[PDB]
């Protein structure tokens, strides 16, 4: 009856969805053959939500999610690894050849023979859905897969559906760690394409979370497994009140409501403030203050923006575990008696709350803690823009040597769709400006 | 070595009069804009040179002689002066582009009035001493092979041999096995460039049917034999003159225009081709300031072949056709963005 | 599933190749007879990237052999790992090239490059998906510069949408184990440089003091010299057999490391590299790597970086390891030597990463680098060419072969375009 379709593009995509459905199935009770013992223990209940988890008449639990990513090596670790018996075996191994990190591969080459089946499949799943509201894509600029695919998919799935959340949690590129020269290019043709047709994009910055395990987890040598435990986090925190019984249920129609003032501006940031080690997890309270005071605090954000450069327009906070509004209305007063937390000033509000109580689940194997309360944090700031004008500035230094075009136009672009993305991402760093000032009399 | 950009904004058809279609572009004197409908907001693009045609009488309408007149006579003059001279031309399928270059039968384009007025300086410059003689040639690129064009195929697969670029060390490059056919009047050359259009290759994606999807250059030599060493007077140095007018292809983006096949690789190496004239005409306009730059001639075809005619003390122009309707509000963009570039 | 195609002319290639096929089967767990005793079920996965099936279980590789003498072909057959190769792809002839690219591309190259290209269709028809082609001939000689650079030629006409990489051996400014190297270098680079998409400049000199100074060796034969370049190969296309946290392939280099198309003449590195002795005072760790990496004392290419500017840099590496190391070690590069990077590309460097490291290491890494420094390798050879060209030294030996002396200008103002190309983004 609250259904949430997940779609998961490229190596980013696969992996942090090989973290966010273990924590699922770790949630739910559900083991990676997709059975459960505690229903025939007891005879009861729907822990297996109906939410992302479907069902067939052998007590089987599949996933409503697909994957695809234009290369063979990465579904073929799920094909042949811990979580064979779960998926459908219907995942793309389209693995005839990769984008090589250009969009044009990802758009119209190698992107078409692929996305029929795409939408086959999500079809497929839609019809046995009664109340969807969703579709939760998790791509990555700078891959040609997960900047042109997933720009044609949400092209044709704007058409094919319409009236549907269409979100985002994307990986934005860092402004001095990347792993491609040609991130910008694809970013910037990226976001001319996705803000027409998405509601919220959210985003994170590898940087960010590689400052954060080293400071609140204490490890100095990360790997990308100790980053995608906390998007799964992110996204458990975003969609519980659709699966678990809480006081304030915070849906997805809520989220693209009250942090999209005007249609462009959808491009938010998270935050989990507790991301502390059981040794930390100790000498601590761990109080709604604490970690309301911990989400506004950068140095614990997720994307490298400093917030104080900009203002908020909104943010919507959603709490799980043992929470109490009186907790939350204290906080929010806190934070609004500061000054370093600029509001505009055509939303004195500037706050939605969801709670739960379903607390965090703990994966083994893992580096974050035990807890009894747990926060994830929306928050729609003037700040971001700083970092479209870093890569639109990188942007601005290549293309003026024409430099790594070739490749594009050899794949069917023109040298008009570059200088088409940069006047219409030129325009959003002044729509963020123009919110930002203060009404005049 | 100065490089000339300029635009041709053409007048409304009697088609998108009747439908009452909306105008887009605008001139302030110097100034182009663009404005989308009414949509968010407008660009403004700037040109050394921009001929309002939209309609008869406003102020600096830009009649045929003006074109010639503006564009084409310092080509000559620089030619008889004794250097070369490259002039292009750009535009999608409905700008205004056959209207500019040839013309209708009343209405002349650039290369009737460049030919008339050539033969006719020649003819009451020609003297008991001097002497002139020009040599005409015609030829396509396509998929980044040559092709000439005077030929009368006969019956096959195909009757196009893909010739090969050398580079002869003090002339520089040219063309091995290329038609060179005299002229010293203008019938003979219409004579050759209807066969030669005729055998221009043309295909149709689904837009307008008859687009090219090859380049097309049209070449002119010309000798002085001003020289007659009086000590005995028998011939000596002697001066020449190369005058090349080149006729491109469309962008053409690839992906709302679903191309398969052959339809693609037309319009990939279209795409290149164009980007890498692009970096030339900059690098000189960046070259005429002062500085130290390299001309990447080599990425491609038709500057390979063209390498003497655009560097050194020669002259080029450049000038881009662009509908004013709202229909065709993205291609007049790219068209307008490219020659910019080509300026800055 | 992607598939390499692997042809070796010459005795470069022949000599080359026979250890290549020697350390791919250690890798995968092939035997010189064709048969499979390994003990990991990932060297099976992806085994049809150079392998081919057969009926017991046995693997025959997709090489190709294409000399002009049979001296060389015999000692691969008469060899340790010669049985396993396919005995219809040994192509050879006879009348050989006499150190000249004359008639390894015209006369005795052109009797026999469609004999090569009727079995490279056979090998590339019999492909789900080709990824491209490679290639392994030393400049300076004969056939392998000229029926190399043919069939180059060729497959560029057939085969332009996929890859051709060519690993080819430089000739070197002191030693020169041959009289004709520049007329054949210059010719051959005239052919590379228009129908290539990223090439190894690889010199010999480099290796003879990677193997004494590094390895700490005191007889280096050539087998412990392709011994190197073997290893590179590999590590080019791990990514594409094995898994790992940020795949990659030949095309995502191309991409990155191509700003220009006539600019793909890069400069290799492996890395880790021990005296025998000196392995158990060395900690493997990432940044050892990469400061044994970004070192001049083990790039192949015989050129010093530092006399240049990085256009574009990729680190393939191979292990277990994080990647915050590799990131903030790549970024410290960029940051501290800053003079020797480009500003106009503001990263100009990428990662990959496999999770599986070689038989006998716990990590590995491999470096690949377009630097402006490559113009002193053809600097110098357009010095060596034009003196022997001035007045016709040995010349006489090329237009009898049916050649003309404007085919030698266009080469040289080729060559000397492509410096000056290199220069532009050098001061
Ligand atoms: C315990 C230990 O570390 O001993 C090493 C060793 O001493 C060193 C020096 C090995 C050794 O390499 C050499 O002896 C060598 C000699 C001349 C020229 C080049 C190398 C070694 O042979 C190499 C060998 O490792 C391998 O074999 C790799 O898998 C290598 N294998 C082959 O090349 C191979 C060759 C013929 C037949 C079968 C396999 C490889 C490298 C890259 C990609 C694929 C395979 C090992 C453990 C060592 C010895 C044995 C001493 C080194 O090998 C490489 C390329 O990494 C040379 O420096 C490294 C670091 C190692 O420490
Ligand atoms: N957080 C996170 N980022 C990742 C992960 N894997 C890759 N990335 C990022 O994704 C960026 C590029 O995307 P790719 O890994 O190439 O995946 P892709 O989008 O499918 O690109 P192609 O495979 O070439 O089509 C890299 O630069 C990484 O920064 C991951 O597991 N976690
Ligand atoms: N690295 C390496 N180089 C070699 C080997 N054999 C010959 N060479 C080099 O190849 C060059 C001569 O090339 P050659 O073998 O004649 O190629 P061919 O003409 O195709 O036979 C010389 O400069 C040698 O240094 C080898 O086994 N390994
Ligand atoms: N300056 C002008 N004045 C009047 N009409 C023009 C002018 N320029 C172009 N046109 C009209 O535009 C049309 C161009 O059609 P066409 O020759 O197919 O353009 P193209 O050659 O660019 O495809 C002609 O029919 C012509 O009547
Ligand atoms: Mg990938």
């Amino acid at each position: 009856m609250r259904e949430c379709i997940s779609i998961h593009v490229g190596q980013a995509g696969v992996q942090i969805g090989n973290a966010c459905w273990e924590l699922y199935c770790l949630e739910h009770g559900i083991q990676p053959d997709g059975q459960m013992p505690s229903d025939k223990t007891i005879g009861g209940g729907d822990d297996s939500f109906n939410t992302f988890f479907s069902e067939t008449g052998a007590g089987k639990h599949v996933p409503r999610a697909v994957f695809v990513d234009l290369e063979p090596t990465v579904i073929d670790e799920v094909r042949t690894g811990t979580y064979r018996q779960l998926f459908h075996p219907e995942q793309l191994i389209t693995g005839k050849e990769d984008a090589a990190n250009n969009y044009a591969r990802g758009h119209y080459t190698i992107g078409k023979e692929i996305i029929d089946l795409v939408l086959d499949r999500i079809r497929k799943l839609a019809d046995q859905c009664t109340g969807l509201q969703g579709f939760l894509v998790f791509h990555s600029f700078g891959g040609g897969t997960g900047s042109g695919f997933t720009s044609l998919l949400m092209e044709r799935l704007s058409v094919d559906y319409g009236k549907k959340s269409k979100l985002e949690f994307s990986i934005y590129p860092a402004p001095q760690v990347s792993t491609a020269v040609v991130e910008p290019y694809n970013s910037i043709l990226t976001t001319h394409t996705t803000l027409e047709h998405s509601d919220c994009a959210f985003m994170v910055d590898n940087e960010a979370i590689y400052d954060i395990c080293r400071r609140n987890l204490d490890i100095e040598r990360p790997t990308y497994t100790n980053l995608n435990r906390l998007i799964s986090q992110i996204v458990s925190s975003i969609t519980a009140s659709l699966r678990f019984d809480g006081a304030l249920n915070v849906d997805l129609t809520e989220f693209q409501t009250n942090l999209v003032p005007y249609p462009r501006i959808h491009f938010p940031l998270a935050t989990y403030a507790p991301v502390i080690s059981a040794e930390k997890a100790y000498h601590e309270q761990l109080s709604v203050a604490e970690i309301t005071n911990a989400c506004f605090e950068p140095a614990n954000q997720m994307v490298k923006c400093d917030p104080r450069h900009g203002k908020y327009m909104a943010c919507c906070l959603l709490y799980r575990g043992d929470v109490v509004p009186k907790d939350v209305n204290a906080a929010i007063a806190t934070i609004k008696t500061k000054r370093s937390i600029q509001f505009v000033d055509w939303c004195p509000t500037g706050f939605k709350v969801g709670i739960n109580y379903q607390p965090p689940t703990v994966v083994p194997g893992g580096d974050l803690a035990k807890v009894q309360r747990a926060v994830c944090m929306l928050s729609n700031t003037t700040a971001i823009a700083e970092a479209w004008a870093r890569l639109d500035h990188k942007f601005d230094l290549m293309y003026a040597k024409r430099a790594f075009v070739h490749w594009y136009v050899g794949e069917g672009m023109e040298e008009g769709e570059f200088s088409e993305a940069r006047e219409d991402m030129a325009a959003l760093e002044k729509d963020y400006e123009e919110v930002g000032v203060d009404s005049v009399e | 070595s100065q490089v000339t950009v300029a635009v041709r904004v053409r007048p409304f058809s009697k088609r998108e009069k009747t439908e009452k279609a909306s105008q887009v572009v605008f001139t302030n004197g110097e100034e182009i804009t663009v404005e989308h409908p009414d949509m968010k907001q407008v660009y403004s693009f700037i040109y050394d040179v921009s001929f309002w045609s939209f309609d008869e009488c406003h102020p600096g309408y830009a009649s045929q002689t003006t074109v010639y007149e503006t564009l084409a006579a310092p080509l000559l003059d620089r030619a008889f002066e004794g250097y070369n001279t490259c002039l292009f031309a750009y535009g999608q399928t409905g700008s205004g582009k056959s209207y500019t270059m040839m013309g209708l039968n009343e209405e002349p384009g650039i290369i009737p009035r460049f030919c008339e007025d050539l033969f006719a300086q020649i003819a009451k410059k020609q003297t008991s001493e001097v002497s002139y003689h020009l040599e005409m040639s015609f030829f396509e690129v396509y998929n980044e092979k040559i092709h000439d064009l005077l030929v009368c195929k006969g019956e096959n697969g195909q009757r196009k041999q893909p010739l090969r670029a050398r580079e002869h060390p003090v002339s520089g490059p040219y063309v091995e096995g290329l038609s060179m056919n005299v002229v010293s009047s203008y019938s003979d050359i219409q004579s050759w460039l209807e066969l030669g259009n005729k055998q221009r290759a043309t295909a149709a994606t689904g837009m307008n049917d008859k687009s090219s999807r090859s380049h097309s250059v049209f070449t002119l030599v010309m000798t002085q034999t001003k020289t007659e060493v009086v000590e005995g007077e028998e011939h000596d140095h002697r001066i020449t003159s190369r005058i090349n007018l080149v006729d491109l292809a469309g962008s053409e983006r690839c992906s709302t225009a679903h191309s398969s096949g052959q339809r693609l690789k037309e319009g990939v190496s279209i795409n290149k081709s164009l980007l890498t004239l692009g970096k030339v005409i900059s690098a000189l306009s960046e070259q005429a300031n002062g500085k130290r730059v390299f001309i990447p001639y080599r990425e491609s075809t038709l500057t390979w072949l063209l390498k003497e005619s655009l560097g050194g003390n020669s002259k080029t122009a450049m000038i881009a056709t662009v509908s004013p309707a709202a229909s065709n509000i993205e291609e007049t963009l790219s068209t307008l963005r490219y020659a910019t570039q080509a300026r800055l | 599933m992607r598939e390499i195609v692997h042809i070796q002319a010459g005795q470069c290639g022949n000599q080359i190749g026979a250890k290549f096929w020697e350390v791919i089967s250690d890798e995968h767990g092939i035997d010189p007879t064709g048969s499979y005793h390994g003990d990991s079920d990932l060297q099976l996965e992806r085994i049809n990237v150079y392998y081919n099936e057969a009926t017991g279980n046995k693997y025959v590789p997709r090489a190709i052999l294409v000399d002009l003498e049979p001296g060389t072909m015999d000692s691969v057959r008469s060899g340790p790992f010669g049985q396993i190769f396919r005995p219809d792809n040994f192509v050879f002839g006879q009348s050989g090239a006499g150190n000249n690219w004359a008639k390894g591309h015209y006369t005795e190259g052109a009797e026999l490059v469609d004999s090569v290209l009727d079995v490279v269709r056979k090998e590339s028809e019999s492909c789900d998906c080709l990824q491209g082609f490679q290639l392994t001939h030393s400049l300076g000689g004969g056939t392998g510069s000229g029926m190399g650079t043919l069939l180059i030629s060729k497959i560029r006409e057939e085969y332009p949408d996929r890859i051709m990489n060519t690993f080819s051996v430089m000739p070197s400014p002191k030693v020169s184990d041959t009289v004709v190297e520049p007329y054949n270098a210059t010719l051959s680079v005239h052919q590379l440089v228009e129908n290539t998409d990223e090439t190894y400049c690889i010199d010999n000199e480099a290796l003879y003091d990677i193997c004494f100074r590094t390895l700490k060796l005191t007889t280096p034969t050539y087998g412990d010299l392709n011994h190197l370049v073997s290893a590179t190969m590999s590590g080019v296309t791990t990514c594409l057999r094995f898994p790992g946290q940020l795949n990659a392939d030949l095309r995502k280099l191309a991409v990155n490391m191509v700003p220009f198309p006539r600019l793909h003449f890069f400069m290799p590195g492996f890395a880790p590299l021990t005296s025998r002795g000196s392995q158990q005072y060395r900690a493997l760790t990432v940044p050892e790597l990469t400061q044994q990496m970004f070192d001049s004392k083990n790039m192949m290419a015989a050129c010093d970086p530092r006399h240049g500017r990085y256009l574009t840099v990729a680190a393939i590496f191979r292990g277990r390891m994080s990647m915050k190391e590799v990131d903030e070690q790549m970024l410290n590069v960029q940051n501290k030597n800053s003079s020797y990077f480009v500003e106009w590309i503001p990263n100009n460097v990428k990662t990959a990463v496999c999770d599986i490291p070689p038989r006998g290491l716990k990590m590995s890494a491999t470096f690949i680098g377009n630097s402006t420094a490559i113009q002193e390798l053809f600097k110098r050879i357009s010095e060596q060419f034009t003196a022997m060209f001035r007045r016709k030294a040995f010349l006489h030996w090329y237009t009898g072969e049916g050649m003309d002396e404007m085919e030698f200008t266009e080469a040289e103002s080729n060559m000397n375009d492509l410096v000056s190309e290199y220069q532009q983004y050098q001061d």
